[PDB]
RNA sequence: UGUAACGGGGCUAAACCAUGCACCGAAGCUGCGGCAGCGACGCUUAUGCGUUGUUGGGUAGGGGAGCGUUCUGUAAGCCUGUGAAGGUGUGCUGUGAGGCAUGCUGGAGGUAUCAGAAGUGCGAAUGCUGACAUAAGUAACGAUAAAGCGGGUGAAAAGCC
RNA sequence: CCGGCGAGGGGAGUGAAAAAGAACCUGAAACCGUGUACGUACAAGCAGUGGGAGCACAGAGCAAUCUGUGUGACUGCGUAC
């Protein structure tokens, strides 16, 4: 007999809501990875999406110990000879405060196309409000 | 059922006489004609030849009504070429070849 | 006993080397004689 | 209702009217054989676990065929060291069809 | 006594490209690239059965921690506790387990939490 | 091969691999690299090697019993339709005939019939004990065949 | 400079996906003598938007 | 050249020290099935059988045992126009070189067994000959003295008259 | 019969056979096409191999569905001789 693959047609998928004011990035950001790929489901497949959409609200409100709140440096290049710049956390919360979470889930997703559609399913918001009742999201406490 | 008419060992390279064939290719033989007498191309003259002759076969050994026809099938396949000397210079000869075409066309009322 | 029932004894006819004939011989490429040197070319050795 | 049984170094999920394709068993075509070792069985809610075994579980089946599997070729290949070998391997199996189970 | 190779040739070439089958531009056409693609296919092969084991393993492992952690406990700890118990079943089929019968995976957690208690 | 020595093209430069013979046996036209010349294939066999497997093949024979001895052998006339009627009688098709002296008639007699040959016994050779289905042999044929072996 | 690699087949197929011709969308039809023509040009009777405009 | 001195994410432990118990983890070890080399112990139709212990990564290289190809005998035999060789597919089969069967193509040869002989096996040698690719419908069409138009012929005319 | 009183071809006829039609026995491979099935326009590398969904196809089965064939999304591993 041989082992059980799940198939993309038939996995069910649910929807959560979770609220990361005052919680840890890195210690957020591996619960997120692991739901969006599916490893807490028993039908876990490498090949295949099992994973649950998450809605993450109040993203500008996510903590980071130690001196990283000025201190950490996101990096990138744009492909222009002299083009890298820089951003510490708290410029990145002041701009772009969804980025952050973002950024941290997408390191420690699968790399390749399974890994940018497990992604797909993650939905950061800066605020306390989301329009996606009627998916009717449940409550998660990560 | 089909009628088939050819020219084989036409004076052109298939890849340029494969660009009028997709021209025609499953339409109806007398827009097909229409097509072919309005492209510039040496090879259009070629083709139509062939299908007017297709045409002809499909009317006297065939029976067929003209107005029920169309090109069902076209295809152009690689003849012999013809290997041929062109001097360059420092006394360097290159090959040249003069590539030919066998042309098919298949008319048919269904 | 007929032309074709005959047999010679066990062991009185082994099969020559034939060198250069692939690896599952034994005996492909170099064919027993190693890398280079004077005793690997046609016609080489040393003298008795 | 189901039971999980030893055989051939493997394991194995079974119900009855199952073939079950095994390592090769010295038993002939047509007999039954018993599998008295019995790992777990499980009908409806009721979940007996053996430790190891269930006790006086026991599971019937015929010898249904003996073969061999698909063939498997084993290539063998040092680059650049002038070595390469190759093997075919077919292994044997003896299909048995689960007639019964008993707790 | 003159031998043509003809042929012999012919056939152990097709053997080859036979072989070659569905792969890609020369490697199911041309005998020099089909030649060395049919040969990487069976070091592949070869590695492969040993590397089908462990990617199966893998997988029943990772399985068993979901369900596992669904009721309660850690892998780790599971296969602790069976083992205190005298519970023999292997990954395959507690992975297996897992995913179809769960009343009976958690029975089997059950049964290895009191041999850990 | 016929040719000359010319070599072909220099030796560098041209980016061609370097050549020295048109006869060169990698040429299509060229020489064949171990060519044959005419062979003697015979072998030497000890005399006594040889009448040892004369003895052992006609001792087989015996065991086998294709061997049958008769008084005299003969025909009247040099015809083919004698002899085929006469090897009719006695049962024989593909024979081989050793007689003490070679009888003309006979000898004529079996020219045409390919499954029969006659022969006189300093003439026997093991491939024909060997080949033909029976042998049939005169009592002086026996006796010169015992001598010749001793 | 020339190439390192034999392109494939498949490359040469991909540039010449630009090459195929198209057809004239539509022939005008002459209004007079009803022959089928390039639009803006005269038919090969001589006629252009039913004028008889040359001989032969 | 660009973060660029944890592989990355990230981490205040997910760092370091100490103690402990679990677990993961290899082609290592064990389990199940199979093959072979060598050695013992017994049988024996004297060359195989059984039991048993143990071994089986390999370049140069040594030793052992085989596959297939053409040709000679066996063969005035055997297969073959109710379809040979060759070509092309499919199925089965052995540890491998390979073997067997058969559909289609082909249209007259092929050859068991056991022996015998070798122009007996190719991917490489900037190898040799032929065929066909690529670049590519790309460069170019050979003095920058130069053409325009009307008529003719012709299936067709910038180039012929 | 189409075509330039062409080349070339389609019929008819000969023949056991004309994909034996003279560019002629057989008619391999490279190479080049037409047709069909499946895949492929958010995706990074010796192009396979292990796993594997979906689709098409042929059988079987009362059904449930199973198997052989083709394709191969997604995924572990993987730098030719
Ligand atoms: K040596
Ligand atoms: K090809
Ligand atoms: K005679
Ligand atoms: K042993
Ligand atoms: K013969
Ligand atoms: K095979
Ligand atoms: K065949
Ligand atoms: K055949
Ligand atoms: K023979
Ligand atoms: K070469
Ligand atoms: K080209
Ligand atoms: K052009
Ligand atoms: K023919
Ligand atoms: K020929
Ligand atoms: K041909
Ligand atoms: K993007
Ligand atoms: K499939
Ligand atoms: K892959
Ligand atoms: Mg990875
Ligand atoms: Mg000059
Ligand atoms: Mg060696
Ligand atoms: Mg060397
Ligand atoms: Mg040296
Ligand atoms: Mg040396
Ligand atoms: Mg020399
Ligand atoms: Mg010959
Ligand atoms: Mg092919
Ligand atoms: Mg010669
Ligand atoms: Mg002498
Ligand atoms: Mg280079
Ligand atoms: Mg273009
Ligand atoms: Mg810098
Ligand atoms: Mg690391
Ligand atoms: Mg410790
Ligand atoms: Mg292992
Ligand atoms: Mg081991
Ligand atoms: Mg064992
Ligand atoms: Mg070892
Ligand atoms: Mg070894
Ligand atoms: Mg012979
Ligand atoms: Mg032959
Ligand atoms: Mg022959
Ligand atoms: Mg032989
Ligand atoms: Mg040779
Ligand atoms: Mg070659
Ligand atoms: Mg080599
Ligand atoms: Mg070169
Ligand atoms: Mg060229
Ligand atoms: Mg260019
Ligand atoms: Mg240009
Ligand atoms: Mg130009
Ligand atoms: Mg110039
Ligand atoms: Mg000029
Ligand atoms: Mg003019
Ligand atoms: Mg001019
Ligand atoms: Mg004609
Ligand atoms: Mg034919
Ligand atoms: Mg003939
Ligand atoms: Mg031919
Ligand atoms: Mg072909
Ligand atoms: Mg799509
Ligand atoms: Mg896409
Ligand atoms: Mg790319
Ligand atoms: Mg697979
Ligand atoms: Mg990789
Ligand atoms: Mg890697």
């Amino acid at each position: 007999m041989k082992t059980f693959t799940a198939k993309p047609e038939t996995v069910k998928r649910d929807w959560y809501v979770v609220d990361a004011t005052g919680k840890t990035l890195g210690r957020l950001a591996t619960e997120l990875a692991r739901r969006l790929r599916g490893k807490h489901k028993a039908e876990y497949t490498p090949h295949v999406d099992t994973g649950d959409y998450i809605i993450v609200l109040n993203a500008d409100k996510v903590a980071v110990t130690g001196n990283k709140r000025t201190d950490k440096v996101y990096y990138h290049h744009t492909g222009h000879i002299g083009g890298i710049k820089q951003a510490t956390f708290e410029e990145m919360i002041a701009r772009r405060p969804e980025r952050v979470i973002e950024i941290a889930v997408k390191g420690m997703l699968p790399k390749g196309p399974l890994g940018r559609a497990m992604f797909r399913k993650l939905k950061v918001y800066a605020g306390n409000e989301h329009n996606h009742a009627a998916q009717q999201p449940q409550v998660l406490d990560i | 059922m089909e009628t088939i008419a050819k020219h084989r060992h036409a004076r052109s390279s298939a890849q340029k006489v494969r660009l009028v064939a997709d021209l025609i290719r499953g339409k109806k033989v007398s827009q097909a004609l229409d097509i072919l007498t309005y492209t510039n191309k040496k090879a259009a003259v070629l083709v139509k030849k062939v299908l007017e002759s297709a045409i002809a076969n499909a009317e006297h050994n065939d029976g067929a009504d003209i107005d029920d026809l169309k090109v069902t099938k076209i295809f152009v396949d690689e003849g012999p070429s013809m290997k041929r000397i062109m001097p360059r210079a420092k006394g360097r000869a290159d090959r040249i070849l003069k590539r030919t075409s066998h042309i098919t066309v298949v008319v048919s009322d269904r | 006993m007929r032309l074709n029932t005959l047999s010679p004894a066990e062991g009185s006819k082994k099969a020559g080397k034939r060198l250069g004939r692939g690896i599952g011989s034994g005996l492909g490429k170099t064919g027993g004689r190693g890398h280079k040197g004077q005793k690997s070319r046609s016609g080489g050795g040393v003298r008795r | 209702m189901y039971a999980v049984f030893q055989s051939g170094g493997k394991q194995h999920r079974v119900s009855e009217g199952q073939t079950v394709r095994l390592e090769k068993l010295d038993i002939a075509t047509g007999e039954t054989v018993e599998f008295a070792e019995v790992l777990m069985i499980a009908n409806g809610e009721e979940v007996k676990i053996g430790v190891p075994f269930v006790d006086g579980g026991v599971i019937k089946a015929e010898v249904v065929a003996h073969g061999r599997g698909e063939k498997v070729k084993i290539v063998k290949f040092r680059r650049r060291k002038h070595y390469r070998k190759q093997q075919g391997h077919r292994q044997w199996f003896t299909d048995v069809k689960i007639t019964g189970i008993s707790a | 006594a003159r031998v043509k190779r003809g042929v012999i040739a012919r056939a152990r070439h097709k053997k080859i490209l036979k072989q070659a089958k569905g792969y890609y531009g020369a490697r199911s056409r041309v005998y020099r690239v089909a030649f060395q693609a049919v040969i990487k296919a069976g070091q592949y092969a070869y590695r492969d059965r040993r590397q089908r084991k462990r990617q199966f393993r893998q997988l029943w492992i990772a399985r068993i921690n979901a369900a596992a952690r669904q009721n309660g406990i850690s892998y780790s700890k599971f296969i602790n506790g069976l083992k205190k118990a005298s519970v023999e079943i292997d990954r395959k089929i507690l992975a297996d387990i897992a995913v179809f019968d769960k009343v009976a995976f958690t029975a089997l957690v059950e049964k290895a939490k009191a041999a850990l208690a | 091969v016929t040719g000359s020595g010319k070599k072909p093209w220099r030796q560098k430069g041209t980016g061609r691999a370097r050549s020295g013979s048109i006869k060169s046996p990698i040429w299509r036209s060229g020489g064949v690299t171990f060519a044959a010349r005419p062979q003697d294939h015979s072998q030497k066999v000890n005399k006594k090697m040889y009448r040892g497997a004369l003895k052992s093949i006609l001792s087989e024979l015996v065991r086998q019993d294709r061997l049958i001895v008769v008084e005299k052998f003969s025909v009247e006339a040099p015809k083919t339709k004698l002899l085929a009627q006469k090897l009719k009688d006695m049962a024989l098709e593909d024979v081989l005939i050793i007689t003490g002296e070679l009888d003309e008639n006979l000898f004529l007699a079996a020219r045409n019939l390919h499954k029969v040959d006659v022969r006189d016994a300093t003439g026997i050779d093991p491939v024909s004990l060997i080949a033909f289905d029976k042998v049939v042999m005169t009592a002086d044929a026996v006796k010169q065949v015992e001598e010749m072996l001793a | 400079a020339v190439q390192q690699n034999k392109p494939t087949r498949s490359k040469r197929g991909m540039r010449r996906s630009h090459d195929a011709l198209t057809a004239v969308t539509s022939l005008s039809v002459d209004k007079t003598s009803g022959e089928k023509h390039l639009r803006h040009h005269i038919t090969a009777d001589g006629y252009y938007r039913g004028r008889k405009v040359i001989a032969k």
